[PDB]
RNA sequence: ACGACUUUUUUGCCUCAGGGUGCUGUAAACAUGAAAGUAAACUUUACGAUCUGUUGAGGCUUAUCCCUAGUGGUAAAGUGU
RNA sequence: GGGAUAACUGGCUUGUGGCUGCCAAGCGCUCCUAGCGACGUAGCUUUUUGAUCCUUCGAUGUCGGCUCUUCCUAUCAUUGGGACGCAGAAGUCUCAAAGUGUCGGAUUGUUCACCCGCUAAUAGGGAACGUGAGCUGGGUUUAGACCGUCGUGAGACAGGUUAGUUUUACCCUACUGAUGAAUUUUAUUAUAUAUAUACAUAUAGUAUUGUGACAGUAAUCCAACUUGGUACGAGAGGAUUAGUUGGUUCAGACAAUUGGUACAGCAAUUGGUUGACAAACCAGUGUUGCGAAGCUAAGUCUGUUGGAUAAUGGCUGAACGCCUCUUAAGCCAGAAACCAUGCUGAUUAAACAAUACUAUCUUUUUUGUUUGCUAAUGUAAAAGAGAAAUUAUAUAUGUACCGGUACAUA
């Protein structure tokens, strides 16, 4: 079996879960749940929200 | 003069009246149609619903523009505790209907049986049964053979086992299953050698099969015509209030028609519905039961924090297509289909190829706790 | 040619305007009926990704102003559940206009187009630029 | 809606608690930490939005979530036949 | 004061309108009738308009829209057919058909109308001109106002235009849903081991399982492609039919997924307030962000096949030597129609069966039934209430041989 892997969130999107949002140059994102999709929408940068996997990877905190 | 545009009217008449079913559990209308040649065999099944998943499938079917490709599809989750058979009823046929010769039972019958024929269980002095029960062989060939001699139908009595099962009711559901196939000597023998035994899922179906399913729906009360029948609001501006149907029949004649709806009971009605195929049919022993050829990792059907308001599967189970009506923990009747099913669709073979047990109590980022100890690492 | 569609969720109902996104001089294109819509008491006429509009252009080249013209729609944002597992939208609503049996009018379109509406009209896959 | 229905009445059930599952988004607290600068000592002492560390923390999670022979509970005894 | 009398329905009639006939002079290349049909002539209908003034003036709320349901058929589409001036295709006329459907708009107060567009088709109607204690109030039909014409004037106008209160259900019924006792002038499809038995059976109480009379009833249409660039056709064009894959419209559910939703809960923060910090509170929900659970659609699943037929095509076959679908007797295939099947209800049958367990209880005999009570009587049918073959009807029944034959028997 194999999982794709979420843009905003580092998160595995097992099948069947999340949604797929395609931007106006042709960039697709992958998120895995509407609370990672309003977030993105409302464009904050991943790296800022503490919670989120992208601050732990660049704070060092790994 | 005619209405100035026409539609269908909204909702069924088909169904009308629309007031509550008299009983929790269901009833079957009709059984399948008794074809001589088949084996003696049980015909439905007695269930409770756990909840829905989501399964993905891979599909054969030529000349679709969906084609190769695996999909996802809703599924319902119905756990099957092994049917106890505890009696032998046989029909006879008259100008005014069936009616019943005798009925024959086991040498014995459990509480959770023993406890519907009462409604006060802890009060009573328990002393149901008894004395019937022991009278002696003899006497029970007698009827069998009386039975044997004349009826034309015959049908098991079965009860589910709740204690199996994590629901708060003990009081067992009971409920008539007609076997249809050979002689009424095969049929009546077929029943003897079952009866006082356990009775699982898989003796009943086979893999693929295609099933009726009898349930009574989700109640919500008495609720308004717009929501229980479909009706268009009426515009804001309108006096007293807008939530209703503007018209309830012409002045002739003379009398409110019953076809217009108004409001009322919805909910907790009795549906039957068909032709839903069966992906999977679980087995209680095997570790690997909600697992797959693609998947190859050892999980249980029961997924991530419990089904919502039913927990943990621990029998059997069977994996349905789609959805089936009523609510989280109520029965459900299986049925076998009318007429065996010849379309292309129940010839074919489900090969499966995921299953999810992520959470259902928000959205589940893990198919197993085990998984999910191992993404984090080291917590307080 | 094929028209197999599927079904993919109701959106863009009638007097909707999408953007035009081509080389005909368009800039803008609002749909005033869908082909095969049904026939049905109170509801609104409305597309998918899949269906063929008739429109006119409001914004764009004189001589594509004021006459019915067919066109396809490209993109649209209201979500749809494509049968894989996910749930597509694009950024901004979009079609292109053509021929009555479907041909682009133009040569060359510039979003990204579903492949939902690239399956179904070969001359029209040609000149899109990604399909996804 | 009220009735009614569905239940249970000590291998239960209610009750908390622990665990599970999520939801939120990193508590208070302390640092001779960082921080735009600032001011005042004969390098040290003041103020300081905010930030970092201890901190995927803290809080909440059945009232109509899940599990637990874990805790403590479990009255009235009426009335009709 | 008036229904002695108008403006509104209904009623009679049906001139008027609408719809259908019959004739056959012609039209239709030739050709009365494939399609037509003048000159004429007979009806029907009450969706029109009249004529009328029977009913209502101690008030039947006066147009239209919205919504909603049912009925009709004089059929528009869909289904099945027949005819053709029918090669295919397109189509016209026509018969069974009312099962199922019959749309988005622009403009108008509009019925009406006209476009534009979709469409499978955008059929025609009824129900107090269906629908005001359902709404709406734009129009018409109060008081104010304007302009014209008309009037010396006050003022008039089937001329235009503008501002102009829409009341009451808690009654009875109805209908939708919710409970619910009572039910002997009453029932009854058996009981009993090739024989019995209504002149008999049936207490009651809970409860479970069913029975299922009877009542209700639901699925619908399209596209695309294969059949086939074939049949057919001079070429151009160009199918029915199956079949395969999809969708529409409706119905019935459902919430895994997605979306919607917030006085579960966390977080953020403006203004004030508790000396500060912390904790908070308050701004009728302070305001935001996320937001479980539950509902929910714009999201997901699911929506049979026999019987008997109509129209019609046939078959055997006389009447009438022949012929003849029967316009005789006998038959057959055949439709979205009909009825089942299926599905819903079944205190719609004051319906009913089986089973589990239970409350002095049962039998015979005797005498009686001439504080509200604490012994107690009713008959729609007693006077010998007598009678189980079974099948025809222009023949039956036994019996014997093997429905035929023979012989008896009513």
């Amino acid at each position: 079996v194999k999982t794709e892997a979420c843009s905003f969130s580092e998160y595995r999107i097992y099948p069947g879960r999340g949604q797929k949002y395609i931007a106006r140059d042709g960039k697709v994102y992958f998120y895995l749940s509407s609370k990672f999709a309003s977030l993105a929408l409302q464009k904050k940068k991943a790296a800022k929200l503490r919670w989120t996997q992208t601050w732990r990877r660049n704070n060092k905190k790994t | 003069s005619h209405r100035k545009f026409e539609r269908p009217r909204h909702g069924s008449l088909g169904f009308l009246p629309r007031k509550r079913c008299k009983r929790l559990r269901g009833k079957i209308r009709s059984f399948p149609k008794d074809d001589k040649e088949k084996p003696p065999h049980f015909t439905a099944f007695m269930g409770y619903k756990a909840g829905m998943t989501h399964i993905v499938r891979e599909v054969d079917k030529p000349g679709s523009k969906l084609h190769k490709k695996e999909i996802v599809e809703a599924c319902t989750i119905i756990e099957c505790a092994p049917m106890v058979v505890v009696g032998i009823v046989g029909y006879r046929e008259t100008p005014k209907g069936l009616r019943i010769l005798s009925t024959v039972w086991a040498n014995h019958v459990s509480d959770e049986f023993r406890r519907r024929y009462y409604k006060n269980w802890y009060k009573s002095e328990k002393k149901a049964f008894t004395k019937s029960l022991n009278v002696p062989e003899a006497t029970k060939n007698c009827l069998l053979k009386r039975i044997e001699k004349y009826c034309t139908v015959l049908r098991a009595i079965c009860h589910t086992q709740p204690s199996k099962t994590p629901l708060r009711m003990k009081k067992a559901h009971i409920m008539e299953v007609q076997i249809n196939g050979g002689s009424m000597k095969e049929k009546l023998e077929f029943v003897k050698e079952m009866l006082e035994k356990n009775l699982p899922v898989s003796t009943v179906f086979n893999p693929n099969e295609m099933i009726d399913v009898i349930s009574v729906t989700k109640g919500h009360g008495t609720k308004g015509v717009v929501s229980r029948y479909g009706v268009k609001r009426l515009p804001r501006k309108t006096h007293r209030g807008l939530r209703k149907v503007a018209c309830i029949g012409a002045w002739h004649p003379a009398r409110v028609q019953f076809q217009i709806p108004r409001h009322g009971q919805k909910g907790y009605f009795h549906r039957t519905e068909r032709n839903k195929k069966i992906y999977r049919i679980g087995l209680k022993t095997d570790k690997n039961s909600a697992s797959t050829d693609a998947d190859i990792t050892e999980k249980k059907i029961t997924p991530m924090g419990g089904f919502p308001h039913y927990g943990v599967v621990n029998e059997d189970f069977l994996l349905l297509k789609g959805c089936v009506a009523g609510t989280k923990k109520r029965p459900i009747t299986l049925r076998k289909n009318i007429v065996p099913q010849v379309s292309r669709d129940a010839l074919a073979q489900v090969s499966l190829k995921f299953i999810d047990t992520s959470s259902k109590i928000g959205h589940g980022r893990f198919q197993t706790s085990e998984e999910k100890v191992k993404y984090y690492g080291p917590l307080k | 040619t094929l028209k197999n569609k599927m079904r993919i969720t109701l959106s863009l109902p009638v007097g909707a305007l999408i953007n035009c996104c081509d080389n005909s001089g368009g800039k803008n294109l609002y749909i005033i009926a869908v082909q095969g819509f049904g026939s049905c008491l109170n509801r609104l006429p409305a597309a998918s990704l899949g269906d063929m509009v008739l429109a006119t252009v409001k914004k764009g080249k004189p001589d594509l102003r004021k006459k019915v013209l067919n066109a396809i729609i490209c993109r649209q944002s209201k979500a749809w559940r494509r049968h894989e597992g996910y749930y597509i939208y694009f950024e901004d609503n979009a079609g292109v206009i053509v021929n009555p049996k479907g041909e682009m009018k133009g040569s060359a379109i510039t979003g990204p187009v579903a492949r939902e509406c690239a399956e179904l009209w070969p001359k029209l896959s040609s000149a899109a630029s990604a399909i996804v």
